[PDB]
């Protein structure tokens, strides 16, 4: 039956010299980094003729496959006990028209068992079928159906590839380098025809490109290496 | 859930800039991650409940989030969209008498989740809605790419905050609910438990809010202050060139995710040594489980697809994007 | 703040000129202290009534009396 | 490498039959933008002035690491496109 | 010693008591047959709902009587913009361009010049109020505090063309709402 | 704990005198405030280098291909050397500057080096490893957690 | 020879995961799948394979905890992989595995290696 | 005042706090009807993309007259942050008449009611009868 | 003093546990009442 | 879960006779649905010309050499073609579609302002 | 609803007896019992067979996994 108390007339403690703990946020992932190491290592001995290569950043493991090897490694991922990745996030592309093989097709792997993640990329072209991975992970339906929509990645094995993002009929794939940002074409309602229409674009505000100002310099350096020296290339020894 | 979002494109950015937030901001992105949690379970259960017919849970709730829709006002000055998370920390400080405001909010919040759960939890009309309708196996759950809620109801205990812990969620103590049946009755019952258990991580927030600098002491990535700015060169170059260029983030990439409230939110981030993103894919909860929706609709009547849509928490903008 | 008691109260205080007013473009029948009034004519009152709500112990009266923008 | 993906990529025709690209090195990337429209290129708005535009190619500007990756795309695509040589 | 000598690992251990225990049959109740009966004939649960339905009935409604109150406002609002002034009557802008490049939807457009007095101004500023985000962006990036959004929201019009901001109506909203702008830039000056 | 608090220890507007014995005759639960935010109390205040560059030393992205792993596997590495020395030690390195397929290794090499390296523990597999080490729960009981009972379909998992 | 072998049940009781259920005959299960591994094993991978060494290791302690254990929570504790529900799903898989690995000949040569330029970033390559 | 359920996005959770009890629409007798055929008000709380733009018109059309349109938000009223989108209509006001214009990302609730407050001022200057009288 | 910080002792816990006590008589009580009306109305029913 | 209907796997197509067939196959059922696009669409002109504009889209890929062009071409003509019987564009797109369609000379551009 | 009509007729068919209960006493009485007690037959016989029930034409059945180990 207390009154409540006045919380802001209650006192407060008063601090002074506060600035921050000076550390290195990456030392934090080098037990991380080494262990990942070890497990893309194993990866790559157990499919030799698979895994063209790997790369540890961080807490993150990449393993980097051909298209034609993509549905075994997935397989042995999902299957294998060791790696029990039984879910699939993510399925995505990216683009990089300087390249032979533009897109770059990426999948993320969750395994709940053992509280780990890894990453695999493959590459592939405009016209390169890409196998399906739908068939092991139903998750990577909507996804590789997205991917094509946005970036037109042929998804051979994949029981039903189809627009899901853009306009029914709609012509490009948006997130592809090439393709401008506002597209090409613009609806309106025609009071003529009594419906809306597709019409060319035309802008009453072009868009400004202040993106010119990127720096005549280079802002970071070349880094600080920070892999395990169980990992680096022994140094032969001085001469006897 | 706008918090979080901005939380988790911050944390990418934040790890392919190599910088932390200190120790001030982190928690500060931890107490509005877990309001911004709570204003996302008022959202989806009580529309979820309206959806099903019970009215009134619906506009009793509200009236909570208006009341924290006014601690994301205070901070920010927008009531929805608070560009507030930013990398490197949050934009402003805490004004002056947040915290109390925050702290009797809490006091009276325990008996508005006790009122919503007499007219749902117990409710024999609430569970033949709910009990039996939309079960996921275990398998299928992490076959489909189910997360959070979704995942959890079918038996999985992962939450992303345990899993991959970020911001100062390693600093506080809360449970998770696991479902057993993995219908839309338990995921009901875990989501009414989040409510509980951000209202403990709200409280020990609260209490726990350390002083310090809320972001990055860094003038390449965060602004300088207004007064130091007028005063010191340095820091109108600084001022200038941050709000004319940006900041540089050194390329690479990054798979970041965290628990957001409709589940396992993740941005995949391409750098290219420049100021702006090569690419931004975004992981959408909602978009997976919406994926699911013919695997766990398929049996069921008209009405239950009421329930389902309801019971995954579907925001579109997250599902489209 | 819903109840009969208060309504009455507060229309003893304005009078029945003040609270018809009240009556057409409130739909709420309140009483307050004269605070100031605007260059446009409005008259701003605060409340010191205990049993008013958190967010309603200042309101306006505005000039019109059919419409109030 | 002969592929006319142009075909299957979506892009209006202008773009192969009228429109016309460059590549440069401006210091270290090649890119590719695009010769501006003789007329529609710009024209002051009348009502806020603004500066409206017909071009819908105007802000895009591909980046390549080297010459061949700019030559070889520009060929895939079936651009007409001149070099302006550094 | 870890276990992958088994390909096991810490996180693969399911804590005890893991696996849910047996269900239970129909003996194995502990209410009687009339007991579940009365609560479910009677409709104990559905009533009790009912009656915490009545409770509300009697107590203080939440609802303000918009526009003759208002809801709680921060002096970090964002709404309507407007340009400032010195205290002189001088504007504050220099025409700088900093909040043009900040403005995430490119709302924003700036033609500046020499003045005939010879002062850094611009002739033409133009904000496109329905293309702002309202984002406060140009307001963190403005080195002299011109640009600011006022706590206003009430501006509705009944044509599009009304929400093209110029220069001249930019700068009449800085006028009429300076006084208020005074208010928000007074309490939220520490924390800028 | 966060057990029943009594509604006057709640920042909310409650009742009075005879009011309030009323309230508790006929509330079913009569410790639950009413939601009505204080108005005395609640919001009456209304509210109107090079040391710490630690973008620039980022981590390097450093690839493994199939050459370097046969190095490491063949050569050793630099925290566990196996490789010889003088201008027979730069023999041995420079046959991996070109390509070196890791299968063709693992055909002619000692299985104690393999087991030692490739796998771990004495051949035992490598296993996923975990993102947090931390991440324990347990089972616990209504008289900890506080939610529902047993008889409710779920269940709440701590920290261990 | 008709070894016709459970691996998941679809009826009894609830394990405390969605959809699996508790196997009757959790011991005799294990040791024919683990058995019939090891065997597959030695027929169809060569020796050569570290997939073929490394499965070996982990069978073989994995089989000699269900031959030394009775208690099923103690056989559980002593792997740290899931319920035995869940062992005899990743023991079945694990086999089906050694049939697609023998197949694939995953253990020879790399079949398709990357382009020049294929692995490359902005410049910079990998 | 009856408007059509017509939420498309974070526009549309502004709208839906009118109708919470902190601001309680529904004392002014604004009720939100699903069907278009007892509604006479479209808001348009949210993006509209080329997807979407023929069902608001046809939406928009099976309104029995008298109908009015708001237009809430920047999305809907010009783009907004997704002007330049290749799949966004750049306002609602290119596929249907508007009456009012709402600012704001996302407008407030009381910006929202004001908008409201506005329409039925124009509404209740109407002079349809005196119209015929006069002018026909 | 220039942050928002909590106060010295901190701020008193509050309730976040279920707080949902059962109330009524047994379910006894009610089939009892129920009989008892039942067989009091219909004394009055064959009263009249 | 199972596809929408008119669904097609995905498979790429390694042999030119056996691609062949599959878009003549194709090609018959559009002819064959024709009536069906003109009812549920509401078209304002016979099915018969609903067939001629099919088979125009089909002769301006005839002479398409590549294998792997032909493979992206029969994929997209397949996704079209699940769209159009089951009703998933609206009216106005297949309005729009049949919409479509002498030059300037020199100093008629000119005049204009060519282009 | 087909079964429906039938029990509709046997609802309709009380009337008589609600109107003329005291006229034709313990009579009546026993003759409305066998009324009902031949219809309490056709309402066993739709709780045995199960016939006021959903007629849903997809069913969900859990198949085993097994295998067929050599
Ligand atoms: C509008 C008009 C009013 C209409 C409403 C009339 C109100 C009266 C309601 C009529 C019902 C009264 C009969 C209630 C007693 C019968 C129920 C009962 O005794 O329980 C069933 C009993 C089994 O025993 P059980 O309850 O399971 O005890 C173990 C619990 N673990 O099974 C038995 O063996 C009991 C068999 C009957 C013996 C008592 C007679
Ligand atoms: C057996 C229940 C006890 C019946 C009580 C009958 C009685 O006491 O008589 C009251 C009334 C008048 O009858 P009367 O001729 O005066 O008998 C002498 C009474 N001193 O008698 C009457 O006229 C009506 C008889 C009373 C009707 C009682 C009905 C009880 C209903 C059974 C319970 C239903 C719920 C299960
Ligand atoms: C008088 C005419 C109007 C009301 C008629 C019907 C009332 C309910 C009868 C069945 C109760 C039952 O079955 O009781 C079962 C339950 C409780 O029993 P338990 O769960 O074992 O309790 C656990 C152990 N205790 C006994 C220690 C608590 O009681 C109730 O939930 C009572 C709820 C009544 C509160 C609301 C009253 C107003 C309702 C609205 C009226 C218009
Ligand atoms: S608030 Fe943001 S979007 Fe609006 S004008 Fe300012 S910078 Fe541009
Ligand atoms: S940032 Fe300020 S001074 Fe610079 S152009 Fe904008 S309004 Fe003018
Ligand atoms: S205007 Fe802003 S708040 Fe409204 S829908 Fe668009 S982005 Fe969301």
């Amino acid at each position: 039956e207390e009154p409540l108390p006045v919380l802001r007339d209650l006192p407060r403690p008063e601090y002074g010299e506060l600035h921050a703990p000076v550390y290195n946020p990456a030392e934090k992932y080098k037990e991380q980094i080494e262990e990942l190491h070890k497990f893309g290592r194993y990866i790559m001995g157990c499919l030799p003729k698979f895994v063209q290569q790997f790369s540890v950043w961080k807490d993150e493991l990449v393993i980097y496959v051909a298209p034609s090897a993509l549905t075994q490694v997935a397989t042995f991922l999902k299957d294998h006990t060791s790696a029990q990745f039984k879910a699939c996030m993510d399925v995505t592309a990216a683009d990089y028209p300087t390249r032979t093989n533009r897109f770059d097709v990426v999948y993320n792997l969750l395994s709940v068992r053992h509280n780990s993640r890894i990453r695999i990329k493959t590459y592939a072209s405009e016209v390169s079928p890409v196998p399906s991975v739908v068939p092991l992970f139903q998750g990577a339906n909507w996804f590789e159906r997205e991917t094509y929509d946005l970036f037109g990645i042929f998804f051979e094995g994949h029981p039903d590839l189809r627009r899901i993002m853009t306009d029914y009929g709609f012509q490009g794939h948006p997130l592809r380098k090439d393709f401008p940002t506002t597209g090409y074409t613009e609806v309106r309602y025609d009071a003529e025809k009594r419906r809306v229409v597709y019409e060319p674009l035309e802008l009453t505000q072009a868009w400004r490109n202040f993106t010119v100002g990127s720096s005549v310099w280079e802002q970071v350096g070349d880094g600080k290496d920070f892999t395990p020296e169980s990992f680096k290339l022994p140094t032969p020894a001085p001469d006897p | 859930s706008m918090m979080t979002n901005e939380q988790v494109f911050s944390l990418a950015v934040e790890k392919l800039l190599n910088l932390e937030v200190p120790e001030r901001g982190q928690y500060i992105r931890t107490l509005f991650g877990e309001i911004t949690r709570v204003l996302n379970h008022l959202m989806s259960v009580l529309s979820h409940a309206m959806d099903v017919g019970a009215l009134t849970p619906f506009l009793w709730g509200f009236e909570e989030r208006e009341k924290l829709m006014e601690f994301y006002e205070r901070v920010s000055g927008a009531r929805l969209h608070s560009a507030y998370v930013r990398p490197g920390g949050v934009s402003q400080d805490l004004p002056a008498g947040l915290l109390d405001d925050i702290y009797m909010w809490a006091t009276q919040f325990g008996d508005r989740l006790d009122e919503t759960e007499e007219l749902l939890t117990d409710s024999r009309i609430w569970k033949q809605r709910t009990i039996g309708i939309g079960e996921v196996t275990a398998e299928d759950a992490l076959n489909y790419g189910l997360s959070g809620v979704m995942l959890r109801g079918s038996g999985v205990p992962f939450d992303i905050r345990k899993s991959q812990p970020y911001d100062a969620y390693d600093k506080v103590d809360f449970d998770i609910a696991v479902g057993t049946k993995g219908d839309c009755y338990d995921r009901y019952l875990i989501r009414m438990t989040e409510f509980r258990q951000s209202l403990r991580i709200i409280e020990q927030c609260c209490n726990q809010m350390p002083p310090g600098p809320v972001k990055v002491e860094d003038f390449k990535v965060a602004p300088p202050p207004r007064a130091l700015m007028k005063e010191d060169m340095e820091a109108l170059i600084h001022h200038f060139l941050l709000y004319t260029k940006g900041y540089a983030v050194p390329a690479g990439e990054t798979y970041t995710a965290i628990e957001a409230p409709k589940g396992e939110m993740a941005v995949y981030v391409v750098s290219d040594g420049s100021e702006r993103p090569y690419r931004c894919k975004i992981r959408a909860p909602g978009f997976a489980h919406l994926g699911a929706f013919d695997h766990i609709a398929r049996g069921h009547f008209l009405p239950d697809a009421v329930a389902i849509i309801g019971t995954m928490d579907l925001v579109f903008g997250e599902v489209d994007r | 703040s819903s109840s009969i008691q208060r309504t009455l109260r507060n229309l003893w205080k304005n009078g029945f000129k003040k609270s018809f007013k009240q009556l057409q473009g409130y739909n709420d029948i309140k009483s307050g202290r004269l605070v100031g009034t605007d260059s446009f004519g409005n008259k701003f009152y605060e409340v010191d009534d205990p049993v008013e709500i958190h967010m309603r112990t200042r309101f306006v009266e505005y000039t019109g009396f059919w419409r109030q923008d | 490498t002969d592929l006319a993906k142009e075909l299957v990529s979506g892009a209006p025709k202008e773009l192969i039959t009228e429109r016309v690209a460059r590549i440069y090195q401006e210091t270290e990337t090649w890119k590719i933008d695009w010769d501006i429209l003789n007329k529609g290129n710009r024209w002051e708005n009348d009502l806020m002035g603004y500066q409206s535009s017909s071009d819908y190619m105007q802000g895009t500007i591909l980046k390549f690491d080297t010459r061949e990756g700019a030559i070889r795309f520009a060929k895939g695509q079936g651009w007409d496109y001149y070099i302006q040589e550094p | 010693p870890t276990l992958a000598l088994t390909s096991g690992s810490i996180q693969g251990t399911h804590p005890e008591g893991f696996r849910l225990p047996r269900p239970k049959t129909w003996e194995e109740s502990s209410e009687s047959a009339l007991s579940k009966a009365t609560k479910w004939y009677l409709l104990s649960e559905i009533f009790r709902g009912l009656y915490i339905t009545l409770e509300m009935y009697f107590r203080a409604p939440y609802t303000i009587y918009y526009p003759f109150e208002k809801g709680p406002v921060s002096p970090r609002f964002r709404g309507e913009h407007a340009l400032r002034r010195y205290p002189s009557g001088e504007e504050r802008c220099i025409a700088c361009k900093l909040c043009e490049a900040v403005c995430p939807a490119q709302a924003i457009t700036i033609e500046a010049e020499e003045r005939i007095d010879g002062s850094r101004r611009t002739y033409k500023y133009d904000i496109d109020m329905t293309k702002c985000i309202y984002c406060g962006y140009c307001q963190e990036s403005c080195p002299v505090d011109a640009i600011v959004e006022t706590p206003n929201v009430e501006y509705a019009t009944e044509t599009r063309e009304e929400l093209l901001y110029n220069k001249e109506k930019l700068l009449a909203n800085g006028d009429k709402w300076e006084q208020e702008i005074q208010y928000a830039l007074d309490a939220d000056a520490p924390y800028r | 704990s966060g057990g029943p608090v009594p509604v006057f220890k709640k920042y909310t507007t409650g009742s009075k005198g005879i009011w309030e014995k009323i309230r508790q005759l006929l509330t079913l639960v009569p410790n639950r405030s009413t939601g009505n935010p204080l108005v005395k109390n609640y919001r009456v205040p209304p509210p109107g280098y090079y040391d710490r560059d630690h973008r620039r030393n980022y981590p390097r992205l450093v690839a493994f291909d199939q050459t370097k792993v046969s190095g490491l596997l063949t050569l050793g590495s630099a925290q566990n050397p196996r490789i010889s020395v003088g201008e027979k030690g730069q023999k041995e390195l420079a046959v991996f500057d070109q390509s070196v397929s890791l299968s063709s290794t693992l055909a002619t090499i000692d299985p104690k080096v393999v087991k030692s390296e490739l796998l771990a523990e004495g051949g035992s597999p490598v296993v996923a490893p975990s993102l947090n080490k931390k991440m324990k729960f347990r089972l616990t009981e209504e008289s900890e957690h506080g939610m529902y009972p047993e008889d409710y379909p779920i269940r709440i998992f701590a920290q261990n | 020879q008709a070894q016709e072998i459970l691996i998941k049940a679809n009826k009894g009781n609830p394990t405390g995961l969605t959809g699996l259920f508790q196997h009757p005959s959790p011991r005799p299960t294990l040791i024919t799948l683990y058995k019939a591994t090891l065997k597959n094993l030695e027929e169809k991978i060569p020796k050569e394979s570290v997939y073929r060494t490394a499965v070996e290791a982990f069978t073989k302690e994995r089989l000699s905890i269900v031959e030394n254990n009775e208690i099923i929570e103690d056989i559980e504790k002593k792997i740290g992989s899931g319920l035995v529900e869940e062992l005899i799903v990743q023991a079945n898989e694990e086999y089906d595995l050694i049939d697609k690995m023998a197949e694939w000949k995953a253990w020879e040569e790399l079949e398709e290696k990357p382009l020049d330029d294929q692995w490359t970033y902005f410049g910079k390559k990998l | 005042f009856w408007p059509m359920t017509f939420g498309l996005a974070c526009c549309a959770v502004e709208m839906m706090h009118v109708s919470a009890p902190r601001y309680d629409q529904d004392r002014l007798g604004i009720i939100f009807r699903a069907s278009p055929r007892q509604s006479d008000i479209m808001i348009v709380a949210g993006t509209v993309t080329n997807k979407m733009a023929p069902a608001l018109r046809q939406v928009y059309d099976q309104m029995p007259y008298p109908r009015w349109v708001i237009s809430m938000g920047s999305c809907a009223n010009g783009g907004g942050y997704y002007h330049y989108s290749y799949s966004v209509v750049r306002g609602v006001d290119r596929i249907v008449p508007v009456d009012i214009y709402v600012p704001g990302c996302p407008p407030t609730s009381e910006a929202l009611m004001y908008g409201v407050f506005q329409l039925q001022k124009k509404m209740m200057d109407g002079q349809t009868h005196r119209m015929w009288y006069r002018s026909y | 003093a220039t942050q928002d910080l909590p106060p010295i002792s901190g701020y008193a816990p509050i309730q976040w546990k279920r707080n949902l006590p059962s109330r009524g008589f047994r379910p006894v009580i009610w089939f009892l009442g129920l009989c008892t009306a039942t067989g009091y109305g219909f004394y009055q029913i064959s009263l009249a | 879960t199972n596809p929408t209907a008119f669904a097609q796997t995905t498979r790429y197509v390694k042999d030119s006779t056996e691609m062949r067939t599959l878009v003549l196959n194709l090609y018959r059922r559009y002819l064959r649905h024709s009536r069906g696009f003109v009812n549920n669409y509401n078209l304002d002109i016979p099915a018969s010309q609903v067939r001629t504009k099919i088979r125009q889209e089909f002769e301006r890929q005839r002479f398409v050499k590549d294998l792997p062009l032909k493979n992206v071409l029969y994929m997209k003509a397949q996704m079209e073609f699940q769209e159009l019987v089951n009703f998933w564009k609206q009216q106005c797109h297949v309005m729009q579609y049949f919409e479509s369609i002498k030059g300037d000379s020199f100093v008629q551009k000119f005049l204009k302002g060519a282009q | 609803a087909l079964l429906f009509l039938p029990f509709d007729l046997e609802v309709s068919s009380m009337l008589p007896y609600i109107v003329s209960i005291y006229s034709v006493g313990i009579y009546g009485l026993i003759i409305f019992i066998l009324f009902l007690l031949i219809l309490i037959v056709g309402f066993i016989y739709e709780f045995n067979t199960k016939s006021l029930s959903i007629t849903t034409i997809l069913h969900k059945k859990n198949k085993a996994l097994v295998k067929n180990l050599y």
